[PDB]
């Protein structure tokens, strides 16, 4: 294809820049397939993502150009970002397939969870996630869905942030990974159907560092009425005045709960499970943890506070902390809505931008 | 030190 060339990727075809080769498979919807691949020109590793079907029904077309948009108000070291998008056709009548590439890491938060790890690295790690999550904030991206699974990380011990604003999935992490569901990380604001805000994430790295030191899920629910039980037989039943913002046939069945008495954070996370002067840090790490880990979302730690927090604090860094997002993300575009044809047009402008 | 590392 002169500056394209085509390789065979399973019972799917990939039609690639001459600059990408040693193209495998990694990931599979679905909604698409993710192949490793190696950047001649940038002598590094890539993911390059094939959408699948992205002009098959009004939907697919609305969310493909959508996961455009959103990559376009990014510009963070913490999250993943479109290192190029491409597409193998020469023009809009014959335009139908979609390409994104975007940094290759080495893992997922899984493969770090059964690690034994130190508090210079945890608490990293956890800077980095508040890092990322902020800026998504200040996108006007709340992500909702973070999980270990969408979460990435390098050998270096770098780490950025995977699917905000996708559904489940449609998003990359779905196709590919040691799979894990979201139900298990889910702001109870989000799983009451009260609503949420910003801080709806803390609790989602709140499960996601409790992971971290138990090498063990905090709230495996086996559905959504068990992982309520989970939460509350561990945390405690949340005060009057957090149960009166609930809707009423919900409201009265929480009320209806067997009151439960929560554990005490030091017995969720013994010292034992922690590792001298590093022991002030186990002190640090589990009352940052009693932060997160809270169910009414008023009292609730926000992202800014958390990196204030003692424990995250050592890694402070204005750069990485106040970097701003190129761009905002319109909301008003959800409520958009477009012909297939339409749709690919809009992609299509946004491709050869 | 930002210069730590993490092996699989």
């Amino acid at each position: 294809d002169n500056q394209f060339y085509s390789v065979e990727v399973g019972d799917s075809t990939f039609t690639v820049l001459k600059r990408y080769q040693n193209l495998k498979p990694i990931g599979s919807g679905a909604q698409g397939i993710v192949c490793a691949a190696y950047d001649a020109v940038l002598d590094r590793n890539v993911a390059i993502k094939k959408l699948s079907r992205p002009f098959q029904n009004q939907t697919h077309a609305k969310r493909a150009y959508r996961e455009l948009v959103l990559m376009k108000c990014v510009n963070h070291k913490n999250i993943i970002s479109l290192l190029n998008v491409f597409t193998p056709q020469k023009t809009l009548e014959e335009f139908q397939d979609v390409y994104l590439v975007m940094e290759l890491m080495d893992a997922n938060l899984c493969q770090v969870i059964q690690m034994e790890l130190d508090h210079e690295r945890m608490s990293y790690l956890l800077y980095q996630m508040l890092c990322g999550i902020k800026h998504l904030h200040s996108a006007g991206i709340i992500h909702r869905d973070l999980k270990p699974s969408n979460i990435v990380v390098k050998s270096d011990c770098t780490l950025k942030i995977l699917d905000f604003g996708l559904a489940r999935t449609a998003g990359t992490s779905f196709m590919m990974t040691p799979y894990v569901v979201t139900r298990y990380y889910r702001a109870p604001e989000v799983i009451l159907g009260m609503g949420y805000k910003e801080n709806v994430d803390i609790w989602s790295v709140g499960c996601i560092m409790g992971e971290m030191v138990r090498h063990k899920i905090l709230f495996p629910g086996r559905d959504y009425i068990d992982q309520w039980n989970k939460v509350i037989e561990q945390l405690g039943t949340p005060c009057p005045e957090f149960m009166k913002k609930l809707q009423p046939t919900v409201r009265n069945y929480v009320e209806n709960r067997p009151k439960y008495a929560g554990l005490t954070f030091p017995k969720l996370f013994p010292d034992s499970l922690f590792p001298e002067h590093n022991k002030l840090k186990a002190s640090q790490a589990r009352d940052l943890l009693s932060k997160m880990l809270v169910i009414d979302p008023a009292k609730r730690i926000s992202v800014d506070d958390a990196l204030q927090h003692p424990y995250i604090n050592v890694w402070y860094d204005p750069a990485e902390v106040e970097a701003p997002p190129p761009q905002i993300y319109d909301k008003q575009l959800d409520e958009r809505e477009h012909t297939i044809e339409e749709w690919k047009e809009l992609i299509y402008k946004e491709v050869m931008n | 030190k930002h210069e730590m590392t993490l092996k699989f």
